[PDB]
RNA sequence: CGAGUGGCUUGCUACCUCGAUGUCGGUUCCCUCCAUCCUGCCCGUGCAGAAGCGGGCAAGGGUGAGGUUGUUCGCCUAUUAAAGGAGGUCGUGAGCUGGGUUUAGACCGUCGUGAGACAGGUCGGCUGCUAUCUACUGGGUGUGUAGGUGUCUGACAAGAACGACCGUAUAGUACGAGAGGAACUACGGUUGGUGGCCACUGGUGUACCGGUUGUUCGAGAGAGCACGUGCCGGGUAGCCACGCCACACGGGGUAAGAGCUGAACGCAUCUAAGCUCGAAACCCACUUGGAAAAGAGACACCGCCGAGGUCCCGCGUACAAGACGCGGUCGAUAGACUCGGGGUGUGCGCGUCGAGGUAACGAGACGUUAAGCCCACGAGCACUAACAGACCAA
RNA sequence: GGUCUUAAGGUAGCGUAGUACCUUGCCGCAUCAGUAGCGGCUUGCAUGAAUGGAUUAACCAGAGCUUCACUGUCCCAACGUUGGGCCCGGUGAACUGUACAUUCCAGUGCGGAGUCUGGAGACACCCAGGGGGAAGCGAAGACCCUAUGGA
RNA sequence: GCGAAAGCCAAGGCCUGUCGGGAGCAACCAACGUUAGGGAAUUCGGCAAGUUAGUCCCGUACCUUCGGAAGAAGGGAUGCC
RNA sequence: GUGGAAGUCUGUUAGAGUUGGUGUCCUACAAUACCCUCUCGUGAUCUAUGUGUAGGGGUGAAAGGCCCAUCGAGUCCGGCA
């Protein structure tokens, strides 16, 4: 994919329960797989900010609950590094449900978002209230 | 069916034993392209700090922007090419022919050598040129030594002698270039060989660690789960199959780890200066204060502070030289805190 | 820049930026400040801090 | 239908061991095979393109994570370039595990008059040993080559030191009615592997500083104990990874294949002689080791009554013994002191305030006080200690 | 089949059961995915009434399963603490030993060789290590068969 | 302090759970502390470890043989002067 | 409200027992040990001393358990070379 413009220490794993930063009806997400990723023996597959993960809907409306959708990691508690040296970290781990075209499924994006995510997912970017 | 997995550690840096010489020895040299010149230099590792740089890469979207880059500070005072050794091409490879020395010796070179009292420079020179006429002259390298006395932080005074090669235009011209350098007093500087922005190959003898287990030495796993509580924690599963009935040298075992020679490739020379521009507040931990000829190398360099490290024009660079990078800032913040 | 906690100048090429839930942004110069902050301590109440000085 | 190859399955045999070659499955760690799953280079196509399908060369590298089940096998999910198969005593219990088979207890079903049985199911049910030899990983001491110091050479040896993916431009282009939709090349990043390093982020940090509970030293001050820190908060150096740096291309020769010239055979023919090309595979390149390479190496200088080395002494860029490196008054090697640089977070005492209380008394607040205490780093500094001196050696 | 063996011919219930071979039975719940677990169905290889059947509150170091919480069990390991380990003084065993023995790759052989055959490699001695091999050491195999053996 | 509990300390006893010296003291082992993000992905199985905790106040489901379930669960408080 | 029942509950009170760690040990400290964990703890309770039952016989809330490290028939000597 296109360079994030930031070094990332993946803070998530396959099976990780994160927050769905949108009004889709899905509240809690469960990481299932990481697009384009292949690990190594015994290594639990890792996901970080800026990744397109496959997700399962843990909590939310009966309609969205138990579905398998794609999503983008917008926030993560583990730090990330920027070109100027500074580390950046969030208050939680969060992703935004997305379709085949990488367009957000929902209409509104709750909470802040990382600027680096913009260079990758524009439609998600141009849907954010805050961009840190 | 038991998933595959690359072996633990590389088999290319062995045997994993203690190095023969604390002073590194390059086993390769750059090609004879440009004008006659010495193909290497040396200094002494001091420590690390970060530098703020302007993006030099033309292919980067960030080109021209501020950029924080890790740097290892190395005190690189002038060295002295005390002699010219010529090798001859024999049916068994290259062999040292003769050496052309000088008279002007550094006051403390005898702490290592049996300095020449009676030497015939001309004769050796003649022998070298006669061999050249015969078409048997291999290559030409200069015997060099450092001036640890010039570096206060470094306790040693006993100079580190090492042979560096001279790559020049023609054999006839670089021979002369060599002879000249030597005749004077062999004094030369990092400026003479390098320029900020060029990529160098830094060789050095890594930080020693004594004997270490397979886990640290080869990166094998630790016993996991229940296995970890049985009496085995950091020992591998087995030394090998039933057959062949012997332990193969390729299995990860305990031993000397650290204090090995390593030659890191493509190290960008962020800046070659002089003075105390790079010194950290409170002094470089376990080293001291830097106030003299120095070199700022991008990233890490093998070895501990105070160790001797060697330079060489990258023999296999991937990028094109991007001369004299713009340094907008060099951290002088204390390395304690 | 300046540490949003103690007030000293953040040495360039250092520090962390904690992004808050609401979207707020706090630049810390060190873990010491981040940790005193996590304890609920206000920079104004701690003497060693420039903010207090 | 016919001819075979393999030795993974199953069966057959009864050669080997019953004065015992520890089971299945798993794990961990190492090497290998090719009948190739991916990746490289190719041929055919019912090959427009894109996506495929079938075949050839090829074992360099890769071939991963999970849900049920003891399972091997297999079924299933989501990722993937692909998630290939097989050998090494069905590799691996003087390595681990012990869920299953297969001891002694017990139940259920079936069978039996019964003890009790089951190629039925089920719960419980132990893992011994100080390595003599050999093997290898690393470390030394000697002898050989036949005085010493420093620098090298390179027979050979090891490597995957690099493998793979995604994205952008090319390009909405070639191709195509349209839908759809490539490539050469140039770039940016990711993943896996590898080697090193700690400025930065992170962990540790029973160095250190502060808070505080119980108790003891009469109170105060200041301390001990509470498991090898009472607990809580912060945390330097170092060591680390979760952090940071580096890890080609290009040549040469080939395979499959594409061809040139060309005869046997006037023609034709990539082959028979000859030649031009062409794989992630081979060789070089690069990295690491390597004078014990018995052809036991080369150079330079010093020295054979003196070059050099060992011991001794202060120490570490080194370290399990040994080894290694540096310094030794022609000195900054170590300690003390003083600074600098750091960690804590504002000392004892005193003054004012303090809810109240007649007063006694009083938890606490502010000032003095960026205070007090502390530092595994740096510097200045010969003050103390590197003294004295011994030995060996052509 | 719409009686016959042998007296009767499975009633209440429970049921794929700690009993169900087929079997991972089918449907559902739950999970991304559930040979598990629970519920329903149930023709039950071969359930069933004091050989007790069904049900059931409380109890349980009893067997299986799910959720919240928790966390170095794991990703993937690091640093530290105490006792060892290493070096020195003193004390001071045992196991084991046909002989020889620096081996490695192949071969051969009673078909699982340090010793045979062919090659390769190999200067001697010593220290530390983790245990690949000596079909390592330990026990005249518990398994299986045999004995005109035993209990 | 509820206590014949812990922890600390008297009286009384002891340094005889009877080999020492040295190396910042390496690998490896036994006990153990702390580990960012994730949070059972480990494994036959959460085995091991961890979490919770004392006292008072509020409050408390299905089910039940009416005893129980029940400290269900959940919520709040807690020092000193 | 009183009362204070219980093969009642919590409990390393004393005391008794022995679930997991398949830890430590496994030429042991020990021919059944050590540590943590865990169960009972007013009763069919635990325990000292004395006393009875003897080998095809005892004893047995039954495991073929136990009867002095000896048990699907104790130990000793004899039959016995
Ligand atoms: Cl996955
Ligand atoms: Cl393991
Ligand atoms: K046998
Ligand atoms: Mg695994
Ligand atoms: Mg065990
Ligand atoms: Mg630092
Ligand atoms: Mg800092
Ligand atoms: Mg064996
Ligand atoms: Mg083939
Ligand atoms: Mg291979
Ligand atoms: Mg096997
Ligand atoms: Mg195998
Ligand atoms: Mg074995
Ligand atoms: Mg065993
Ligand atoms: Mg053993
Ligand atoms: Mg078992
Ligand atoms: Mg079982
Ligand atoms: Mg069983
Ligand atoms: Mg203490
Ligand atoms: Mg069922
Ligand atoms: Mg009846
Ligand atoms: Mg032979
Ligand atoms: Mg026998
Ligand atoms: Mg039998
Ligand atoms: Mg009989
Ligand atoms: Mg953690
Ligand atoms: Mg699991
Ligand atoms: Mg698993
Ligand atoms: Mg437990
Ligand atoms: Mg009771
Ligand atoms: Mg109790
Ligand atoms: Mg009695
Ligand atoms: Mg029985
Ligand atoms: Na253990
Ligand atoms: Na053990
Ligand atoms: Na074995
Ligand atoms: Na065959
Ligand atoms: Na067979
Ligand atoms: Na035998
Ligand atoms: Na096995
Ligand atoms: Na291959
Ligand atoms: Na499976
Ligand atoms: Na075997
Ligand atoms: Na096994
Ligand atoms: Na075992
Ligand atoms: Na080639
Ligand atoms: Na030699
Ligand atoms: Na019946
Ligand atoms: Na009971
Ligand atoms: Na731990
Ligand atoms: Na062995
Ligand atoms: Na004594
Ligand atoms: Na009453
Ligand atoms: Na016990
Ligand atoms: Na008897
Ligand atoms: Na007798």
């Amino acid at each position: 994919m296109e360079a994030l413009g930031a070094d990332v220490t993946q803070g998530l794993e396959k099976g990780s329960l994160i927050t769905c930063a949108d009004n889709t009806g899905a509240r809690e997400l469960k990481v299932i797989s990481v697009h384009g990723y292949s690990g190594t023996k015994n290594r639990l597959p890792k996901a970080g900010l800026g990744d397109k993960i496959t997700v399962s809907v843990t909590k939310g409306t009966p309609e969205m609950r138990r579905q398998v959708l794609e999503a983008v990691v917008v926030r993560q508690r583990k730090p990330i590094r920027r070109p100027d040296g500074t580390r950046v970290k969030f208050e939680d781990n969060a992703a935004v449900i997305v379709d085949e075209n990488e367009d957000p499924r929902g209409t509104e994006l709750k909470g802040p978002i990382a600027r680096e995510v913009a260079q990758r997912f524009g439609s998600v970017a141009s849907a954010a209230t805050m961009i840190v | 069916p038991q998933p595959s997995r690359p072996r633990k550690g590389s088999l290319g840096f062995g045997p994993r034993k203690r190095s023969t010489s604390e002073t590194p020895r390059f086993n390769s040299w750059p090609s004879d392209d440009g004008q006659p010149g010495v193909q290497g230099f040396a200094g002494y590792k001091a420590g690390m700090t970060h530098v703020v740089l302007v993006n030099d890469e033309p292919n980067s979207p960030r080109e021209g922007m501020e950029e924080t880059v890790p740097v290892t500070v190395i005190e690189t005072p002038p060295m002295r090419a005390v002699a010219l050794r010529a090798y001859e091409d024999t049916p068994y490879g290259q062999r040292p022919l003769t050496e052309v020395w000088t008279d002007e010796f550094h006051s403390e070179l005898d702490r290592t050598l049996d300095v020449p009292e009676d030497h015939d420079p001309d004769a050796a020179e003649e022998q070298i040129r006669d061999a050249h006429e015969a078409g048997d002259l291999g290559d030409l390298r200069l015997i060099t030594h450092t001036v640890p006395d010039a570096v206060p932080s470094v306790p040693k005074k006993k100079p580190d002698v090492m042979e560096t090669r001279v790559g020049g235009g023609s054999v006839s011209d670089r021979l002369d270039h060599a002879l000249d350098i030597v005749e004077d007093g062999g004094e030369h500087a990092m400026n003479d060989i390098f320029r900020a922005g060029e990529y160098a190959d830094v060789a050095g003898v890594t930080k020693g660690k004594g004997t270490q287990g397979p886990v640290k030495r080869w990166g094998v796993q630790k016993r996991k789960g229940k296995h970890a509580r049985q009496g085995w924690r950091r020992r591998i599963g087995n030394l090998g199959p039933w057959n062949p009935s012997r332990v193969r040298s390729t299995v990860p075992q305990q031993g000397q780890t650290g204090y090995h020679q390593r030659t890191e490739l493509n190290k960008r020379l962020i800046d070659i200066g002089e003075g105390d521009e790079p010194t950290v507040d409170g002094g470089f931990v376990n080293y001291g204060e830097v106030d003299g000829p120095y070199t700022l190398v991008k990233g890490s360099v093998p070895g501990p502070d105070k160790r001797l490290v060697r330079f060489r024009p990258a023999v296999r660079p991937n990028d094109q030289p991007r001369l004299d990078p713009e340094v907008r800032y060099v951290s002088n913040e204390s390395n304690q805190g | 820049r300046e540490c949003d906690y103690c007030g000293t100048d953040i040495e360039p090429g250092t520090g962390t930026m904690f992004v808050h839930k609401d979207g707020a942004t706090t630049h810390f110069c060190s873990s010491k400040c981040e940790n005193n902050a996590d304890l609920g301590r206000e920079a104004r109440n701690l003497e060693w801090t420039d903010t207090a000085r």
